[PDB]
Parts: structure tokens; C-alpha cells; sequence
């Protein structure tokens, strides 16, 4: 919420930068690069590298605390990431359900929005 | 419902990462125990031959390498000996009891014992052999152990090669254990803990005279990682800070947050209709915040981790709590930017407006802090005196019990600085605030009143902080180096306000078990650090002395940092590791490792010349030279020395790849000696010697400019040769133009190889000495500080 | 098809004064002038987009875009914004879950990626 | 070459560009990859030779 | 017979880097009187980032100088130093990458690479001379044949 890079979350109290912040630095010696990233759900960078980066962050954080409850919370989050690394999806098709391997990112998870922002940054 | 499984190939990304432990999780390294005698050689039976090459009826015992896996090439031989040094260091024990290795000598007259089982195997093999002389059998029959119970000593016979005896004798005579008793166990406790009247130490065991222990190697940091290794020092200090946070006692029986908040509301006279600064005074006051502040302050001072001040300038109570915090905590413990920001807020909100002084126009990057300018500009004596003290309040670097420690000013330790702060605050309260609205003076007065309603509690809190700091500092074994760290620990000033507002009369001091745990963790980390330094230094020095110029030592430093167990070595750049190598290279090698390497250096040439896989060179002469007579070969074209021949170093030839000299000498048939660890072909054929085969194994050097494939022929001409009759029927001494630079094996003399290995008959080793000490604390109501008075005295 | 050109059109209009976000809805206004720098490849892409429009049977919308492209002025840009907004009112595309998912999880993972970049990420 | 993640970690910890930056701007290490190092080596030697 | 642009012997052996390190260390110990302390810390830590790579920078300087000399041995035309109309742009971030990423792996030109470079240089030089000869011959023949 206090990090300007995260446009989805940044806000002083509750309101987002709904007009955006891109025109401040537009100039004749400046260029703005913009990219649509809505199709990067099953991209290779949302596979093992992304989850394992989060897991490494959690492993580092586990050494910064002496509370067993905080350590258990971090362990459960790490286990969620480990499980989601090797995940399958169900899709109906007439009378047959396709189980398709999917170790990538998708919405419907608590961390999806913030994790996607982190990975994109 | 039928299922269809669609699998996909997801590439495996494997981040590079070590497993990092907390200081409390680092297990002490296991104590080394030797189960068998170290051996490089063993006796082996070989057929011997007469001077004319005829095979004798009886065999003979010789010393042969147990593991003849010695490579080709001199550089690879030196690498092999570095690996042997590592093996011997691994096998070198911490203590030795020879009765564990002792086995029955079945041929002893008294049915005595010998060490080790391999000695017994040799004894049986020699005794049962028909060719053995009866004197050797008598000697074996006389091999028994001698016990001296009064001295607690035992001597055992052992059959060992002289180098094997040297290594094993060094192990026996340079053990690490030493006598342990109750006096030693108590002296193991830090002196300041023993000297503290708030702790009672007890024991319920009398350790026997036959008890032993191994001292930790608590040498102070030889690498000075606090100097120019900022990332490694940041990791070390963060680990220390996390460890310290776990040993700072939790504040007990704090003032109820509800009651204190109600009292503060009454004192501040909060009005619902008006927007007031006093309303923020109550922000973030809770017992959790108070405990967080206590832990953060004490842990940061213990680990000497830099702190950062986090506050909202609109909260004046935060500024008054910051006044107290800067009074008690030396300002060098805070990052400069946050310190100057807090000081500027304090000045421009409380000090200058009180006296009517124009707001300070402080410049970012100014050499002086805001308080240093205010001290010169403020005329009130009490405020200026407090400002001067805050400016000059500093840690005292003192070596206590051999450890460098940071010591608080004695006026901080007894809480007397709180009185100076309170005098300054009362002087500020008495001021008029000429240029401010009366409501502003009211707000400042109300904040000062909140702080000053708890003057005795603040004195008690300062004394408690100082006492806990010094008591937990007694448990630090590594020098407390005062240097600003790369990253800081954030300290919210609202937490300081909570600690000031909610501290009660209950005294909490570190538990004796907590002190012992902290001390044990510190000792384990220090000992592991020193031992890994010793290992790295020994390996680096050995590699340098073995002339391993192609060896990249990044691996050694990487292993050293890995075994330290708190560094993410995968993110440590190679430049830092090589700087660590440079610093390690300047340290002397530990005595035991140095002596072991000296033995290896002394005996490595003999060990290499004992190998049957390789020879030390080949003399290419171009004249008939009679084969040498040796009992274990017959006639053999061996050269004991290279005297009288020009030497071409094969290692240098392979390194520089310049074959001009050797090619010219081979084409011109100029006698030479190619020197270097080489493989050789053993040939017993007499016709091959007559055919002069050995002289045909050098043209490939000229053809291909390679010496890796060089394999000189070693002739072994005796009665086992198929065409030996030619030697026997023509009174002919075989001759050859090429000789193999090699040594003959040494005979195994049973009586000479017997050594009486001496050790202690029996003792018991102990790991945790503080396990034998049960410690308790006096009633905290009567816990006293350094000044012989109770730490907390308020009702 | 109809919304594609907009992503390029925004890059063809010069700035003659603009807004600048300050905090979540607060705008400070600039009189800054910025010229639109457009390479030939972008114009080729816009030409391809209009060709795709015409290949789908559109005549009026691409003609409007071409007419606006004569000046690329912000005063007549409201028609471009109108076309962009109108494109979304042709309804939803509620295709089968199987097809939509397979489109989402259509991945070409490779071992030929830059290891250095992935480790840094 | 030195592992780029290790060197970036070291240089980021020491420089601390994130803390220095204003909250409205972004600052981070750039151009610390192996491709740039190889390009620099080639450019220097080739420019001096030519 | 070929003009060559050679380096100071301190560059060739890489010893000058020590002096750079020395200066850098001095810059890390300076107070930066009026500079804000956080920016000062960042600059000093960057100076130390470069300074603490003294061994790697000495190795890099020696490697660069050796490669330059070895490839310069293959130049057959005079190494004339002129300020050209257009330059080769060099990013200082690439210099940072080279300084901070260079290890201790020596890389020298392959003998076949050296021979290829020398052969290309010789071919270009010989072609240049032969085309000069052809042009001069034709021009002189036209003038002497009075082809006005």
C-alpha cells in the first residue's frame, strides 16, 4: 500500500491512483514502455522459478523469528507454494473430465494479485 | 465418470541455495574418536631371488602401501598428498583410549592383548608362517600389554611402519581432552555471572578424577569480518540480533493498558469537539509494543546492530519518549539520518519554541547534529546540559574477561541520567512559549506531564535496561565491535512510549538457564568459527607449500563459509571469497594441523617412492648398463639415483608444451633423464630385454609431442622368466640402455616394527559442563544492580 | 478486431498540456509539450490492424480511423474513443470452458531460457 | 564470470539505492549482466586495435 | 615496419590498478563535508565495491593488455590514431559489468583465431596495395596516352 510501484495496491488511505501516474515523466527525452501481461498466467516464469523464489523468501524469513507460531505460519505458506508448484486442473468435456498438469499461476488464490505484482516487477 | 490425464513437461529450475541455521540451531561438531590405528603401509610377502636370479626357497616380508592409488604426474602426486593431508586431519582424533582397539594376541605367552586388530593379523601371519625364524616367534610370544592403574596408563604392543608409528604416536601424544572437575565446571561459567549476587549456583555431583573435557577454542576473530566485510558482518550481526532477541526476558506485570490509557486520557483532558495533538499521544500504546521495544533495544545493543528510528512528527509524545531514548541509549546506535530527524523534530517542536527561539534551519548533511547546534544556541543551563550529555553519551570499549564489550555510562546504569532529563523537561515546562498559541504550550506541557508522572518508573526502567544489558553481555564470547551495519533494525517510537507508560514495579532479569543457553550458543558459534578458520588456513597453507599453482581456492573458502552455517554462500561473490582467502593466508596454522602437515611433508617422498604403480622417472642412456641385483626382483633395470644424467622435468614439459629440447635430445641420442611420476610396464621376458624393447618407447614423444602416454619398461629378470636359461647358461649379466628411476621396497623387520603405544587406561569425556550446574535467581523484588541497590525501587 | 488500433492510436497524439497524478485522485496540471515519436514499424502494425478490420467486413470503422489519421489530433480523438468504447458492446464471448482453458494453458516451455536472467528474477 | 545474482545481491546490499530513492521514483541496479561484460571486453579491445 | 600503439608498462602488468585502488580507498575514507549521510554511505560503499575487487581488476587489466598485444601482433597496416567522425558508443554500465563480473579464467586468442585475423589483415593490405597499383597504372597510362 505504501510502495508506489504497486499501482494496484498503492494508496495513502483507501483510494487507488485511478488516473494512473505515467504523465509526470513524459517528455521529449523520455519514452514510456507499456506491455499487456494478462496472458502471462501459464508463462514459464510463473512456473517453478516464481514459486521457488517465494519459498526462498519464506526460508529466509524463518531464520528471522523465534516464535514457533510465526514459523508454523511461514511453514504452512511454504507448503501451499510447494503444493501449487505441482498442481493439476479439472476441466469438464462432455462426459469426460480432463486432468491437465498446471504448475503455473492463476487467480482464485489469496496471494495471486500481490504475487503477480511482485513477479512482474 | 472417466478421466483423461494430460501431462506437460515443466522445466526444472533449481535455485542455488544453502540451508541456513539460526545460532541456537547450530549443533556442536561431534568429538573425534579413533577406532583403528592409521596405516599407510602393511607387510606383504614376496618371493626373493639369489644374486644370479634364482628363486630362493623362502619368501620375505616387505612394506607395501595399503592403498596403492597414487596418480601419475608430479602435480597429481602433490594433489594426492594434499588429499592425504585432508584424510589424516579427518582421522586425527580428539582423544584416545587404546583398550578399545586392543585385541587378543593368540600366540602371546601370557594371552595378552595388542593394538590394533591389524597388528594381531600381522602377528598371526608371521607366527604361523613356516619361514618365520624362531626368534621372531619368541618375540611375538613376549608381546603383551602393561597396565599401571595408579598412573591410569596402559601400554600395548603394536606393529607399525615408521611413518604409521609417527602419525599414531602424534595422535596419542597430542590429544585434546584434559582433566575436568567441579572447580573447572564453575570456572567455565562467565565470571560476571558468578560474581553476581542475584544468582545462586549449585552442584550435586563430584566429578571423578578420571573425568575429561575438551576446551572450546575461543580465540577472538582473526579475520576481522567487522572490518571491510560489510555484507558478512551484516549477516553475523543479524544472526546475533535474532539470538539476543530470544534471551531478553519478557516484561512481567506491566501496568494495565486500560488503566494507564484512562489515566492518560484524564491527564490530557481530551476534548471530543476539538482536533488536538494530545489525541495522538495514546497511539500505539500496548504491552506488546513495550515488550518489542525492550527486546529491540537490548538485542541491538548486544549484537551492536544499528537501529533506525520510526516516528510520526505529529506525535509529540513520541518526541518526548525519543528524548528519553536518546538520553539512555548512545546515539551511535542509531543510523545518522533517523537520529538527526528525531533530534530536529524534538528541537523544533519542544526546545526552541519553548524559549521563543526561531525555528532551526537545519541543513541535510550538516557535520553537526541538531542537538549539537542547540547545545551551543540554548542558554538554559539544564536543557543545555542534557543536550551536551546526549551529544557526548557514548559506549566505553572495555576488555572484560578477555572479551571486548560496550559499556554504558555509570549514570545510565543507575538511572541518574533520567534526573537530568527530567530537570531539562521541567525547565521546558516552566517556559512561556512566547510566539506560540497557548494551546501549543498546553500540548507540550501535557506530553511532558505524561512523561514526568512516571519519573521513578523511568529511573527503574533505565536501571532494568542497563542491568539486563550487562548481564546478557557477560554471556558474549566474541568481541563486541561497534560499527554501523549495512541494514538497521527499525524501532518505532510509539513502542518506546508504550515501554515508558506501561512499565511497572516488577523486576525481570535473565534466567540462569537463559544465560547458560545464550552462553552455550555463543560458545558453540565461536568454537565452530575458530575451527573452520583453522581448517581453511591449514588447507590453504598446505596447498601453497605443495606448489598447487593450478588450484583455485574459491572452493576452500566456500566450504568454510558453508560450515559457518549462517551465510548464503550462493549469493557471496567470488571477489569477497578471495579476499577472505587473502586474510586467511596470513594466519599461522594451528599447532596440531601444522605438525601433521610437517610429518606429511617429511614422509611424502618416501610414501610416493613406495608406490608400485608409478616410477620417479626414466634414464635414457645409450650404453650397456648392467641390471641391478635386488633380492625381490632378480635382475632389474632400476636406478636408485639420477646422478650423472641431465634431467628434463616432465611437469614443466607438460605445462609449457615445448618439446624442442626433448625432441632434439631424443633425435640426437643424447643421454637424458625424464623426471616425473610415470607409469611403467613390468616385463619379465628375457628376449624382450635382448630385443632392447625398453629403448623403443620414446619415439612417440617426438611423433606426437606428448609425454602422458610415456610408459617406460621395467625389466624383472629372474628364474620365473620363461627364457631365464639364457641368463643361467651363459654366465651373462643382463644389460640395458634404459633404466627406471625407482626405489626398492624396505624389508619388514618384525622386531623393529614393534612399538609400545601408551595411553590412559580409562576416562570419561563430558560435553556440556553447565549441565552439572543448577542455577536459580533470588526474588526479583530483591534483585540488586551494580550499585548494591535494588534494580527497581518504585512502589 | 475493433479495439486493437487504440493501443497504437494513443501513441500518435502529441501532448499539449497534461495532468499529473499526485495522491490517488489529485491532479496537478502541466503546460508541458511533448511531440509524438512514432517509428514506421508502428505505422505498419496499424495498417495491418486496419487490413484485419477490412478482412472481417468492416468499412466504416477503418475509414473513420483513416480519416482521423490525417491529423492525429486530440480534438477529433473522441471519435476514436467512441469506437473503442463501442467495440465492447457486441456482448460477451462465453465459449466452452475447455476451449477457453486450453487457450489459457497453451504453453511452449523450453530448457533454452537464459539461466542468468531466471536466477536474477 | 562471477555469478550475476551474487554480484547483484552484493552491490544492491551495499548501494541501497531503494532507500535513497524518492518514494515516487524507482531505482535499482542495471546493466550488470554477463552480456554487457562481454560487450565491454570486445568493444575495448576492438576499438584499441582499430 | 608497422606502426603500433602500445600501452604504458604499468597497464600491461596491471600494477596501475593498485594506485587506482589506493585512490579509491582514500575516497572511501573522506568525510564528504556537506553531503547527506545516506548518499555519502552509498557512494563510499560503491567506491569500496570497486576497490575490494583489486585482484580481479589487476587480472582483468593484464588480460585485456595481453589480448590487445597478441591481436596487435597480427596488424599489418600502420595503427594511425585519428579522431574519427563517428565513434563507438560505450556504456559505462557495461564497464561496471566487466569490472564486477570478471573472474579469474584466462581467455587468450586461439592460434587459429590469430592466424585468421592475421590472414584477413594481410589480404586486406595486399588488396589495398594491388588496387592502388592498378589505379595508378591506369591513370598514368591514360595521361601518357593523352586521353584528355
Amino acid at each position: 500500500k505504501h510502495t508506489r510501484e504497486y499501482a494496484e495496491f498503492y494508496s495513502q488511505s483507501n483510494q487507488l491512483l485511478s488516473y494512473g501516474d505515467v504523465t509526470r515523466f513524459l517528455s521529449n527525452n523520455s519514452m514510456v514502455l507499456y506491455t499487456d501481461v494478462s496472458q502471462w498466467d501459464s508463462s514459464q516464469h510463473n512456473t517453478q522459478p516464481f514459486r521457488k523464489g517465494i519459498i526462498m523468501g519464506l526460508d529466509m524469513l524463518a531464520n528471522m523469528t523465534n516464535d514457533a507460531r510465526v514459523i508454523q505460519t511461514l511453514n504452512l505458506y511454504k507448503q501451499t507454494q510447494i503444493n501449487l508448484m505441482d498442481s493439476y486442473v479439472q476441466i469438464p468435456d462432455g462426459n469426460v473430465i480432463k486432468k491437465i498438469q498446471y504448475g503455473a499461476v492463476a487467480s482464485g488464490e489469496k496471494q495471486t494479485k500481490a504475487a503477480n505484482s511482485i513477479a512482474n516487477l | 465418470v472417466q478421466y483423461e490425464i494430460l501431462q506437460k513437461t515443466i522445466p526444472t529450475f533449481e535455485p542455488k541455495e544453502s540451508i541456513l541455521k539460526k545460532l541456537e540451531d547450530i549443533k556442536p561438531e561431534q568429538v573425534k574418536k579413533q577406532t583403528k590405528l592409521f596405516r599407510i603401509f602393511e607387510p606383504r610377502q614376496l618371493p626373493v631371488y639369489r644374486a644370479n636370479g634364482e628363486k630362493e626357497l623362502r619368501n620375505r616380508w616387505y612394506w607395501k602401501l595399503k592403498r596403492d592409488t597414487l596418480p601419475d604426474g608430479d602435480y597429481d602426486v602433490r594433489e594426492y598428498f594434499l588429499n592425504l593431508y585432508d584424510q589424516v586431519l579427518t582421522e586425527m582424533p580428539d582423544y584416545l583410549l587404546l583398550k578399545d582397539m586392543a585385541v587378543e594376541n593368540k600366540n602371546s605367552r601370557d594371552a595378552g592383548k595388542v593394538v590394533d586388530s591389524e597388528t594381531a593379523a600381522i602377528c598371526d601371519a608371521i607366527f604361523q608362517d613356516e619361514e618365520t625364524e624362531g626368534v621372531v616367534r619368541r618375540f611375538i610370544a613376549e608381546m603383551r600389554q602393561r597396565v599401571q592403574a595408579d598412573r591410569n596408563v596402559v601400554n600395548y604392543p603394536s606393529i607399525l611402519h615408521p611413518i604409521d608409528h609417527a602419525f599414531n604416536e602424534y595422535f596419542l601424544q597430542h590429544q585434546l581432552v584434559e582433566p575436568l572437575n567441579n572447580d573447572i565446571i564453575f570456572n567455565y561459567i562467565p565470571e560476571r555471572i558468578r560474581n553476581d549476587v542475584n544468582y545462586i549456583l549449585n552442584m550435586d555431583r563430584n566429578l571423578p578424577s578420571t573425568a575429561r573435557y575438551i576446551r572450546p577454542n575461543l580465540l577472538q576473530d582473526r579475520l576481522n569480518l567487522h572490518d571491510n566485510f560489510e555484507s558478512l558482518w551484516d549477516t553475523i550481526t543479524t544472526s546475533n540480533y535474532i539470538l539476543a532477541r530470544s534471551v531478553v526476558p519478557d516484561l512481567k506485570e506491566l501496568v494495565s493498558t486500560e488503566a494507564q490509557i484512562q489515566k492518560m486520557s484524564q491527564d490530557l483532558q481530551l476534548e471530543a469537539l476539538t482536533i488536538q495533538s494530545e489525541t495522538q499521544f495514546l497511539t500505539g500504546i500496548n504491552s506488546q509494543a513495550a515488550n518489542d521495544c525492550f527486546k529491540t533495544l537490548i538485542a541491538a545493543m548486544l549484537s551492536q546492530r544499528t537501529m533506525s528510528l520510526d516516528f510520526v512528527t505529529t506525535n509529540y509524545m513520541s518526541l518526548i519518549s525519543g528524548m528519553w531514548l536518546l538520553t539512555v541509549v548512545p546515539n551511535d546506535m542509531f543510523i545518522r539520518e533517523s537520529l538527526v530527524a528525531c533530534q530536529l523534530a524534538i528541537i523544533n517542536t519542544i526546545i526552541y519554541p519553548a524559549f521563543g527561539m526561531q525555528r532551526m534551519h537545519y541543513r541535510n548533511g550538516d557535520p553537526q547534529t541538531p542537538f549539537q547546534i542547540a547545545e551551543q544556541q540554548i542558554q538554559n543551563f539544564q536543557v543545555a546540559n542534557w543536550l551536551h550529555f546526549v551529544n557526548n553519551n557514548q559506549f566505553r570499549q572495555v576488555v572484560i574477561d578477555g572479551v571486548l564489550n560496550q559499556v554504558l555510562n555509570d549514570n545510565i546504569r543507575n538511572g541518574h541520567v533520567v534526573n537530568q532529563l527530567m530537570e531539562a523537561l521541567m525547565q521546558l515546562s516552566r517556559q512561556q512559549f512566547p510566539t506560540m498559541p497557548v494551546d501549543y504550550k498546553r500540548s507540550i506541557q501535557r506530553g511532558i506531564l505524561l512523561l514526568s508522572n512516571r519519573l521513578g518508573q523511568l529511573v527503574d526502567l533505565t536501571r532494568l535496561l542497563a542491568y539486563n544489558y550487562e548481564t546478557l553481555m557477560a554471556c558474549i564470547t566474541m568481541n563486541m565491535q561497534h560499527v554501523q551495519t549495512l541494514t538497521t533494525e527499525k524501532l518505532q517510537l510509539t513502542s518506546v512510549t508504550s515501554l515508558c507508560m506501561l512499565i511497572g514495579n516488577a523486576t525481570v532479569i535473565p534466567s540462569p538457564q537463559t544465560l547458560f543457553h545464550y552462553y552455550n550458543v555463543n560458545v558453540n558459534f565461536h568454537s565452530n568459527y575458530n575451527e573452520r578458520i583453522n581448517d581453511a588456513v591449514a588447507i590453504i597453507t598446505a596447498a601453497n607449500r605443495l606448489n598447487l599453482y593450478q588450484k583455485k581456492m574459491k572452493s576452500i573458502v566456500e566450504d568454510f563459509l558453508k560450515r559457518l552455517q549462517i551465510f548464503d554462500i550462493s549469493r557471496v561473490p567470488d571477489d569477497q571469497m578471495y579476499r577472505l582467502r587473502d586474510r586467511l593466508r596470513l594466519l599461522p596454522v594451528e599447532i596440531r594441523r601444522l605438525d601433521i602437515f610437517n610429518l606429511i611433508l617429511m614422509n611424502m617422498e618416501q610414501i610416493e617412492r613406495a608406490s608400485d604403480k608409478i616410477a620417479q622417472g626414466v634414464i635414457i642412456a645409450y650404453r650397456d648398463m648392467q641390471l641391478e641385483r635386488d633380492e625381490m626382483y632378480g635382475y632389474v633395470n632400476i636406478a636408485r639415483n639420477l646422478d650423472g644424467f641431465q634431467q628434463i622435468n616432465l611437469e614443466e614439459l607438460m605445462r609449457t608444451g615445448d618439446y624442442a629440447q626433448i625432441t632434439n635430445m631424443l633425435l640426437n641420442n643424447q643421454p637424458v633423464a625424464l623426471v616425473g611420476a610415470l607409469p611403467f610396464i613390468t616385463d619379465s621376458s628375457v628376449i624382450s630385454l635382448v630385443a632392447k624393447l625398453d629403448a623403443t618407447v620414446f619415439a612417440q614423444i617426438v611423433k606426437l609431442r606428448k609425454v602422458d602416454t610415456l610408459k617406460p619398461i621395467l625389466y624383472k629378470i629372474n628364474s620365473d622368466s620363461n627364457d631365464f636359461y639364457l641368463v643361467a647358461n651363459y654366465d651373462w649379466v643382463p644389460t640395458s640402455t634404459t633404466k627406471v628411476y625407482k626405489q626398492i621396497p624396505q624389508q619388514f623387520d618384525f622386531r623393529a616394527s614393534m612399538h609400545m603405544l601408551t595411553s590412559n587406561l580409562t576416562f570419561t569425556v563430558y560435553s556440556d559442563l553447565l549441565a552439572f550446574v543448577s542455577a536459580d535467581t533470588v526474588e526479583p523484588i530483591n534483585a540488586v544492580a551494580f550499585d548494591n541497590m535494588r534494580i527497581m525501587n518504585e512502589l | 478486431l475493433v479495439s486493437s488500433p487504440m493501443s497504437i492510436l494513443v501513441a500518435l497524439v502529441d501532448i499539449n498540456g497534461t495532468f499529473i497524478t499526485n495522491e490517488e485522485l489529485e491532479l496537478e496540471f502541466s503546460n508541458k509539450y511533448v511531440r509524438a515519436i512514432v517509428p514506421d514499424q508502428t505505422f505498419d502494425e496499424l495498417k495491418q490492424m486496419l487490413d484485419n478490420m477490412r478482412k472481417a467486413g468492416l468499412t466504416d470503422i477503418p475509414k473513420m480511423i483513416q480519416d482521423w489519421l490525417v491529423d492525429c489530433s486530440i480534438e477529433k480523438f473522441p471519435l476514436m474513443a467512441k469506437i473503442y468504447s463501442w467495440s465492447f458492446h457486441v456482448g460477451f464471448r462465453k465459449q466452452k470452458m475447455l476451449d477457453a482453458a486450453l487457450d489459457q494453458l497453451k504453453t511452449e516451455y523450453t530448457e533454452d531460457v537464459d539461466d542468468e536472467m531466471y536466477r536474477e528474477y
